[PDB]
C-alpha cells in the first residue's frame, strides 16, 4: 500500500531515522501515526536497526504495547503504521497544570508492568524506557512504546550486551558501572524512575555525566557496596566511579509524602542490586498494584 | 501472510506469463539458490542466513519475473538483507566483491556500471514483495530438535542426521520451502535417510510399536506427502 493512502497533518516527533507524522486514513476515518524510516542517503542500504525493530514489532501483540498496523512507502522512503495516541507521558508532566492521583498512578502503572512482562515473559528487552517512550490517551490508556533499542536476550544462561543503553535519567547504576552481562532489571529501574517521577513530576535523577549521575543515585538509593550488594566489586568501575561519601539508603524519607504501598513498590524497584530488585512479575503482586481493575 | 502454493499453482509464476519454459525457469532457480548459498560460504555466513536470503529469493520470484530481475543481483540483495535480519551483517562492497569472485565477465554482467547502486535499488522492492514478513525459519533447526529426542545407537543417528543435513541444503534449490513448513522438511530428510540407510526409525522412539515415528515431532502428515518431498529432492541426483 503507498502513503498517498493517508492524509498528512503534521509533525509529532523526531524519531531515530526520520519524523513521525499524525495522518488520516482515508478509507477508515482513523487517525494513526507514521514513523518514517529515510533510506536514500544512507550507505548500507534499508537501516539495521530498523530491521531489527520491526521483527520485534511484529512479534508484540499486547493492548500496552504498540502495534503496528502495516507498513507503507512513497509515491523514497518508508512508514511504519500505528494507531494514534494523544500524549506521551513526558508531554503532561511538563506542562504542569497536570496532577496524577493515587489512582490514575495505579492504573497507569498497572497497564506499564503487564506490557513489560509481556515484553520479558518473550525475552526482548526494551533498554530505552523513558516518559517520552510511554503513550497515553484520553481514554486513560497506555502504550509502551519505541523499541528502537529493543534485543533478544537469552534467559537459559547469560550473554554481554551493549553497555550504553537507557537515557541517562533512567539508567540504572549496573549499567553505570560498566556492566554488560545484565538482566531484565535495567527496565524495572527505569520504570521504577517513571513511578517516582509520577509523585514530583521532576524526574528524579537528572545529571548530565554518569559520574554524577551515580552521585545523584547513591545519595537517595546508598552508595553501592558490597555489604548491600555483593556481586558490584566484580563490576569493571566499582573502582573508577566512587560516590564522595558511602551514603546511607534514604529513599524512605524523601519520599514518605508518598502512600505507604507505593513507597514499598518504589523501594523494591529502586533496589540496588540487580537480583534482589524486583521482577515485572513480582511487581503485579505488591499491594500498590494487586487488585487494580 | 501465506507463503506456500500447490504444485499446480507454482507452475503459474511472472517468468511463466512472460514466455519462460519452465525448464529454464527450474535452472534459473537452481543457479541463483547455489549462487547465494556459494556467496555467503565464501564470506562464512552460517547456515540459517543462507537459507533465509534463499528463501527471500523463491518467493521473490513468485512475484516478479526472470526477465525484468536478473538473478544474481536479486541473489545478492537478498543474501545482504538476510544478513542484517538474521544479526549477521556484511557490508554491501564485500557482496559485491564475493560475488565477482565467483562470476564470469557475463553473469557480471548483470550488475551494471554500479554493482552497489543495482543491489540498493532492489533492496527497497524486495521488502515490498515480501511484504516485510522477515522472520524465517528453516528446517535445520527442526532436525535438531527432532533427533535429539531419539535415544538409540549414537552412530546410526549421527550419520541420519549428517545424511538430513545435505538433503536440506539440496532441497533449498527447489521450491519446497514455497510448498511445505520446514518442520515438514526436517522429518522428510530424516525419512529419506532412513530409507537409503536402512534405519527403522521408530525404534529410537519412547514407542518401537508405532510405524509413524513423525508423528511426535509433527501432527497430520500424509505418508505420500513425504514420498513426495523425497522423490523431489531425488529429481536432483538422477
Ligand atoms: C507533547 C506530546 O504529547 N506529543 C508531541 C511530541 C512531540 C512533538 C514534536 C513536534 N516536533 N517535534 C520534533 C516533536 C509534538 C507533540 C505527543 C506524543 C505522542 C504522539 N502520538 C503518537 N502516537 C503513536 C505513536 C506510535 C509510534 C511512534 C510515535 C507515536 N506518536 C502525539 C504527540
Ligand atoms: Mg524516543
Ligand atoms: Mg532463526
Amino acid at each position: 500500500r503507498c502513503v498517498d493512502k493517508f492524509d498528512i497533518i503534521g509533525i509529532i516527533g523526531e524519531g531515530t531515522y526520520g519524523q513521525v507524522y499524525k495522518a488520516k486514513d482515508k478509507d477508515t476515518g482513523e487517525l494513526v501515526a507514521l514513523k518514517k524510516v529515510r533510506l536514500d542517503n544512507e550507505k548500507e542500504g534499508f537501516p539495521i536497526t530498523a530491521i531489527r525493530e520491526i521483527k520485534i514489532l511484529r512479534q508484540l501483540i499486547h493492548r500496552s504495547v504498540v502495534n503496528m498496523k502495516e507498513i507503507v512507502t512513497d509515491k523514497g522512503a518508508f512508514y511504519l503504521v500505528f494507531e494514534y495516541m494523544d500524549h506521551d507521558l513526558m508531554g503532561l508532566l511538563e506542562s504542569g497544570l497536570v496532577h496524577f492521583s493515587e489512582d490514575h498512578i495505579k492504573s497507569f502503572m498497572k497497564q506499564l508492568m503487564e506490557g513489560l512482562e509481556y515484553c520479558h515473559k518473550k525475552n526482548f528487552l526494551h533498554r530505552d524506557i523513558k516518559c517520552s517512550n510511554i503513550l497515553l490517551n484520553n481514554s486513560g490508556q497506555i502504550k509502551l512504546a519505541d523499541f528502537g533499542l529493543a534485543r533478544l536476550y537469552n534467559s537459559e544462561e547469560s550473554r554481554p550486551y551493549t553497555n550504553k543503553v537507557i537515557t541517562l535519567w533512567y539508567r540504572p547504576p549496573e549499567l553505570l558501572l560498566g556492566e554488560e552481562r545484565y538482566t531484565p532489571a535495567i527496565d524495572v529501574w527505569s520504570c521504577g524512575c517513571i513511578l517516582g517521577e509520577l509523585f514530583t513530576k521532576k524526574p528524579i535523577f537528572q545529571a548530565n555525566l554518569e559520574l554524577a549521575q551515580l552521585e545523584l543515585i547513591s545519595r537517595l538509593c546508598g552508595s553501592p557496596c558490597p555489604a548491600v550488594w555483593p556481586d558490584v566489586i566484580k563490576l569493571p568501575y566499582f573502582n573508577t566511579m566512587k560516590p564522595k561519601k558511602q551514603y546511607r539508603r534514604r529513599l524512605r524519607e524523601e519520599f514518605s509524602f508518598i502512600p505507604s504501598a507505593a513507597l514499598d513498590l518504589l523501594d523494591h524497584m529502586l533496589t540496588l542490586d540487580p537480583s534482589k530488585r524486583c521482577t515485572a512479575e513480582q511487581t503485579l503482586q505488591s499491594d500498590f498494584l494487586k487488585d487494580v481493575e | 501472510p501465506c507463503w506456500y502454493w500447490d504444485k499446480k499453482d507454482l507452475a503459474h509464476t511472472p517468468s511463466q506469463l512472460e514466455g519462460l519454459d519452465p525448464a529454464t525457469e527450474a535452472r534459473y532457480r537452481r543457479e541463483g539458490a547455489r549462487f547465494i548459498f556459494d556467496v555467503g560460504t565464501r564470506l562464512g555466513l552460517h547456515y540459517d542466513t543462507l537459507a533465509t536470503g534463499i528463501i527471500y529469493f523463491h518467493r521473490f520470484y513468485m512475484f516478479h519475473s526472470f526477465k525484468q530481475f536478473p538473478r544474481y543481483v536479486t541473489g545478492a540483495c537478498c543474501l545482504f538483507l538476510a544478513g542484517k535480519v538474521e544479526e549477521t551483517p556484511k557490508k554491501c562492497k564485500d557482496i559485491i566483491k564475493t560475488a565477482r569472485s565467483l562470476l564470469n565477465d557475463v553473469q557480471f554482467g548483470q550488475f551494471g556500471d554500479d554493482p552497489k547502486e543495482e543491489v540498493m535499488v532492489l533492496e527497497r522492492i524486495l521488502l515490498q514483495t515480501i511484504k516485510f514478513d522477515l522472520q524465517v525459519e528453516h528446517p535445520y533447526q527442526f532436525l535438531l530438535k527432532y533427533a535429539k529426542q531419539l535415544k538409540g545407537d549414537k552412530n546410526k543417528i549421527q550419520k541420519l542426521v549428517q545424511m538430513a543435513w545435505t538433503f536440506v541444503n539440496d532441497s533449498l534449490c527447489t521450491t519446497l520451502s514455497l510448498q511445505w513448513e520446514p518442520e515438514i522438511i526436517a522429518v522428510a530428510v530424516m525419512y529419506l535417510a532412513g530409507r537409503l540407510c536402512k534405519f527403522e526409525i521408530q525404534e529410537w522412539t519412547s514407542k518401537p510399536m508405532y510405524r509413524r515415528w513423525w508423528e511426535q515431532f509433527v501432527q497430520d502428515v500424509p505418508v505420500d506427502v513425504l514420498e513426495d518431498i523425497c522423490h523431489q529432492i531425488l529429481d536432483l541426483y538422477s
